[PDB]
């Protein structure tokens, strides 16, 4: 509601006004990492702002007190401010602390000003109505969510703040219930930050295929989480991909020559830069389907790779390298077995970049490689604050790899993809065979104390990785209802657990009556409640709430509260 | 036919003078480049050929004994035709391919892989010497006297038996004068020892290089070839013929001083006790025995040897003795630090020559027990070290 | 027209072999083996064969293991036609391989365009000494040290070659394994002369 969607470029207009001065830089863009479509976000605004020759800041960050201390150094020169993928739910007038009277200016007239101008594009969903509506200094690009979801909830907080005694009960009651009932629900992104952003250049028609090509690998990056939004939003990036592709079709390949088609995207893993049998053999889909963790599912992958026809030898060869034959002719293998199978789902038609002859790459493989270099890129406290410089790293790593004349960048995150990829594999199969797993009744916990892969995991999209495939494997298994997942991951250097609660998933190909539903996560708030109640150290300054650290000897009475927490 | 391999060659030279990344026109300015150094050969990647047209490097990978010459024909035009003014000779280019895709171990090759684009790697074993090919010949016909010539190339023919303008059933002659011919060698490659199976004997095979990959290796230096795997009817089974590889490619896997490495040795020399420093820096573990560490600090200094005018030497070469398996992490170190050195405890195609002592030069002999060393006696040692010396040893260490 | 099992009971040939190599009599040896494969099971009634088929595809080994027994179990003429003749019958067998494979792995020649049958447990043993020319010309199971070993090398698999004289091609004959081809002939000008080997066109298998 505070800004709607019409009113984004309005908004960009004021943003303007205010902080547009070759003089100095009035704008600051502050970011959370870790977060490839928040990357992609930034990088669309960082060229649009080129274009406005508007001088500004970048300011990656990775948690809500690194944003609060980053703040607190804010200068008044600086009146505007834009957080990308975090502080939506939160009341960040009131984290930040800040008074409206300390900003206020030129208020005058039934009209109000501040000095400083707080705009959020941190699309979750459970939207802080405090900065919804309370806040004037916070500026939130809404994507129509409050005014198509939340106008029983307006009318229940402008209600609220009207009462400043029967009928008083009568009526406050009900509208505290009616916030409550908005609260207490899970998290879960609602849309694409990078389609919000695409959507305003499109006000602004700033529109290019660079900025489509942004826009789509932010998508596809949070496809694999939230799978619906993904298919919301596919429609509408295709309809863009034609609107700007160029007149001349199967104009002879150039080195000048650049096209972004969308063909069949195969859902596996690295295909294009990994042998089939490699992308198969780490496709999370494929593995879960076959059960390839164990090594009965092996067997059923060298018995289907038979079923194709194709030599395994071949299988195993590198991808670039394949016969013409077999690269063309895969089309109609996967055509056929592939429902025998099962595996019907992975064929896909999806968006692939490609330029001059150095080759192709699909959004997915894309957004992978992004991932994998975010990750790894490169007194106790020193040490978590060293992690997570060398995390700000690799995010700016991130943003270099986006331009495409640092090609070789792109190469080494898809070795550095693949590498990771495979260590998660091996890790996952061995918790399998450990059944490590723990069926708690209220969650399925995994804690993680074996030495290999353990310093990997202590990155927070790590552990995310592995959880992921794990949920892949437990939603495929139908026998395994849809408990939630909590992993934990000691970090011997600091004695702490890397707590993650993750929701569960109905499995990808799943869209029956069900599945249409959104699994809340309400991992965030039982740890939150949980965290308040007790005392065990613990660090929900993460911007993804649902991660969270805990010491080795704080995580199992937690843990107990957690199962014996009821919000879960 | 020969329209269709007019057209590759033609493929092949827009795929050189067209193939650009960025702004640059990298084979061109390569073969420009190789050319200015009069090095007629090119280099090519695999996958950038593949990038270019997939046609291409399929067609190549069919029949590479066939369509390979066709590319090195479509290098020497391109190379005449950017390096010599048209309207205003070179000779035969090398090709050189690197695919960079996945390995085949050694032992693994078999008949699948005949005539296919092999790539692989090991450690060389041993170096043939260099041998003549042929590519032009100068041909004479024995009777009529008929001039003719042959352009042959080192792939997949023999003398015409036909007069070709009876005069006889081979009047063709080879004039070796005006035949032009080029550099051959043959090598032998033994898998790595890592893919030698559990107690299984280490595979060999043999293979052939020429033109610019000449002496582009020795024995016992760990390799990755690229290279057709091929088979020739050996004159030394029924219808056994003896497989080798022709070598497409070779990349090293193992592979003075500038103003840091003087400046940072000049520093050195400003320190005041580079010497103690230097004591304490030899055999670190080997704690105490500090004479120790002086006499191998002296030891690897040598010494100024001098050359008198009457021509009597003097020695410059330092040796030193000394008195369990301390003194062998202490020789063991030694030889590691030094910049040549033998090491042996004393236990140490027609040609012989000295003992191992006598190929010792320059550097530093090791040995951890001469009381136990007693092979060819101790007069041999004196000599080699007392005098530095058909059966002269000609060494200084 | 084919001949029935029981038809081929009655040899009715100059030789054992004579009998296989009749046309007729090669149908019905391969329907007959097709059938057995297909049908023949454990006693548990699982196609012993059928899973053999199953892991030689998924391994991609070229080579299907066969149990003698099984075959003298159920269409046990055809176990002493093949230990008469071995030779023939390992031919048509492996053809039926060919076709048993297909149908539960369609397209496997992409993998292996060939399958070598593999006869096991074969009653009759003689030692090397116990070897005799009546024994020759026919199967034998011996056992034994292997004394030495030599490389794998290639071998010429099918052969073509092309006469000197004119010599465009000449047909990719099966090379025995244990002779030389000497066509000692030529059919594109009737007469000897040499016949260069048809590069072109041959098929090298693994020797030893
Ligand atoms: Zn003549
Ligand atoms: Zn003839």
């Amino acid at each position: 509601m505070y800004y709607g969607i019409s009113q984004f470029s309005e908004a960009y207009n004021k943003i303007l006004r205010n902080s547009s001065s070759h003089s100095s830089c009035q704008l600051v863009i502050f970011v959370s990492c870790l977060n490839i479509d928040a990357l992609c976000a930034t990088k669309m605004l960082s060229l649009l702002f080129k274009k406005q020759l508007v001088q500004s800041q970048i300011v990656p960050i990775f948690g809500y007190s690194e944003l609060r201390r980053h703040y607190s150094q804010l200068d008044d020169n600086i009146n505007s401010l834009l957080l990308v993928g975090f502080g939506g739910v939160i009341d960040l007038e009131a984290f930040l602390e800040i008074d409206p009277q300390e900003y206020v200016i030129d208020t005058d007239s039934g009209e109000q000003s501040f000095r400083r101008d707080i705009y959020v594009l941190d699309a979750h969903r459970p939207w802080n109505l405090d900065n919804i509506f309370g806040s004037q200094i916070i500026q939130c690009f809404d994507d129509g969510t409050v005014d198509d979801t939340l106008g029983e909830q307006k009318e229940a907080y402008y209600k609220l703040l009207e009462l400043d005694r029967k009928q008083r009960k009568k009526q406050i009651h009900e509208y505290e219930g009616v916030l409550e009932e908005y609260y207490s629900q899970g998290t879960t992104v609602v849309n694409s930050i990078s389609a919000q952003i695409y959507s305003l250049l499109s006000a602004i028609g700033e529109t290019n295929l660079s900025n489509l090509w942004l826009n789509i690998l932010g998508t596809t990056s949070l496809d694999i989480a939230y799978a619906q939004v993904y298919n919301r939003l596919y429609p509408l990036l295709q309809d863009e991909v034609k609107r700007l592709t160029p007149s001349s079709r199967n104009s002879v390949k150039t080195p000048d020559t650049l096209t972004l088609n969308i063909q069949p995207d195969y859902y596996l893993f690295l295909l294009r830069h990994s042998s089939l049998y490699d992308s198969f053999y780490y496709s999370n889909y494929v593995n879960a389907k076959l059960s390839l963790w164990n090594e009965n599912g092996k067997k059923r992958l060298h018995k289907m790779f038979a079923r194709m026809g194709i030599p395994l030898s071949t299988a195993q060869e590198t991808w670039l390298y394949m016969d013409h034959s077999i690269k063309r002719e895969l089309g109609i293998i996967f055509d056929k077995n592939l429902d025998r199978y099962g595996l019907q789902d992975i064929i896909r038609d999806g968006f692939v970049r490609t330029l001059g002859y150095r080759g192709s790459i699909s959004a997915s493989e894309f957004v992978e490689a992004l991932t994998a270099l975010l990750e790894v890129g490169n007194n106790s406290a020193q040490k978590l604050t060293n992690l997570r410089k060398r995390w700000v790293s690799n995010f700016w790593l991130s943003w270099d790899a986006l331009d495409d004349r640092k090609v070789e960048l792109l190469n080494r995150g898809i070795q550095l993809a693949q590498d990771l990829q495979r260590a998660i594999f091996n890790t996952g199969v061995a918790i399998l065979e450990k059944k490590l797993i723990k069926h708690l009744r209220i969650y399925r916990l995994c804690v993680l104390q074996d030495g290999p892969d353990l310093d990997l995991y202590r990155n927070p999209l790590t552990l995310l990785r592995l959880g992921n495939w794990l949920i892949e494997c437990c939603a495929e298994s139908e026998d395994k209802q849809l408990l939630p997942m909590v992993l934990a991951s000691i970090d011997e250097n600091t004695d702490t657990y890397l707590v993650a609660g993750l929701t569960p998933r109905y499995p990808r190909g799943l869209d029956t009556i069900h599945t249409k539903k959104p699994i809340l996560n309400n991992f965030s708030m039982a740890f939150q409640q949980i965290t308040a109640e007790t005392d065990a150290k613990v660090r929900i300054d993460n911007f993804e709430s649902s991660i969270i650290e805990i010491r080795r000897e704080d995580l199992s009475p937690f843990l107990e509260k957690l199962t014996l927490s009821g919000l879960l | 036919n020969d329209d269709d391999n007019t057209e590759i060659i033609k493929s092949f030279k827009n795929f050189i003078l067209e193939f650009r990344l960025d702004s640059q026109f990298i084979y061109r300015d390569q073969l420009r480049n190789n050319i200015l150094v009069k090095n007629y050969s090119l280099t090519v990647n695999m996958e950038h050929l593949i990038g270019y047209n997939e046609d291409i490097y399929k067609k190549l990978s069919d029949e590479p004994s066939d369509i390979i010459p066709l590319f090195e024909t479509a290098i020497t035009q391109v190379a005449k035709r950017i390096s010599i003014l048209s309207r205003a000779s070179l000779p035969t280019f090398q090709l050189i391919l690197n695919s960079n895709a996945n390995q085949i171990p050694l032992r693994d090759l078999d008949s699948e892989h005949v005539s296919k684009i092999v790539r692989l790697s090991g450690i060389i074993i041993s170096t043939s010497v260099l041998s003549s090919r042929a590519t032009y010949l100068s041909i004479m016909c024995r009777n009529c006297r008929h001039t003719t010539s042959i352009t042959i190339n080192n792939f997949n023919v023999s003398l015409p038996r036909s007069c070709l303008s009876n005069c006889g059933p081979d009047p063709y002659i080879i004039i070796h004068e005006s035949s032009k011919f080029i550099d051959q060698q043959f090598l032998k490659l033994q898998e790595i020892p890592e893919l030698v199976p559990v107690g299984e004997m280490p595979r060999n095979l043999t293979m052939t290089c020429d033109r610019y990959l000449t002496n582009k290796v020795i024995p016992g230096t760990r390799v990755t070839i690229v290279g057709i795997y091929s088979i020739y009817n050996s004159k030394n089974g029924v219808a056994i013929r003896t497989p080798y590889i022709k070598i497409l490619g070779i990349q090293s896997d193992v592979e003075m001083f500038t103003e840091e490495e003087e400046e940072e040795f000049l520093q050195l020399s400003r320190n005041p006790k580079l010497y103690e420093i230097l004591t304490n820096s030899i055999a670190p573990s080997i704690f105490g025995n500090e004479d120790i560490k002086k006499a191998i600090v002296c030891l690897l200094m040598g010494g100024s040897k001098k050359i008198l005018p009457d021509g009597m030497r003097l020695r410059g070469d330092i040796n030193v003795l000394l008195l369990g398996t301390a003194k062998s992490q202490l020789l063991k170190f030694v030889e590691k630090v030094s910049p040549i050195a033998v090491y042996t405890s004393g236990k140490g195609e027609f040609y012989l020559e000295g003992g191992a002592m006598v190929l010792a030069d320059g550097g530093v002999v090791c040995i951890d027990e001469f009381d136990k060393m007693r092979d060819e006696d101790r007069v041999a040692i004196h000599e080699a070290m007392e005098q530095q010396t058909t059966t002269v040893l000609n060494s200084r260490t | 027209e084919e001949l029935t099992l029981e038809s081929l009971s009655n040899v009715k040939a100059n030789s054992y072999s004579e009998w296989i190599t009749q046309p007729n009599v090669s149908r019905t040896i391969a329907r007959e083996l097709k059938s057995f494969l297909l049908e023949y099971t454990d006693e548990t009634g699982r196609s012993v064969y059928g899973a053999r088929i199953r892991t030689l595809g998924e391994m991609n080994s070229e080579s299907l293991e066969v149990n003698y027994r099984h075959l003298a179990e159920s269409k046990a003429i055809l176990a002493l036609f093949l230990a008469k003749c071995p030779e023939e019958m390992l031919k048509i067998f492996d053809l039926v391989a060919m076709e048993a494979t297909e149908l539960h792995y369609p397209d496997y020649a992409r993998i292996h365009s060939e399958i070598h049958v593999r006869i096991s447990d074969f009653p009759t043993i003689y030692s090397l000494r116990e070897l005799r020319e009546s024994n020759l010309s026919s199967l034998v199971r011996v056992t034994g040290v292997v004394t030495r070993r030599t490389g794998v090398f290639p071998q010429l698999k099918y052969v073509k070659f092309n006469c000197l004289k004119c010599g465009s091609i000449l047909g990719p004959f099966f090379q025995d394994s244990n002779e030389e081809i000497r066509i000692s002939f030529c059919t594109n000008c009737k007469s000897k002369g040499p016949f260069r080997v048809n590069g072109e066109k041959t098929v090298y298998r693994n020797y030893q």
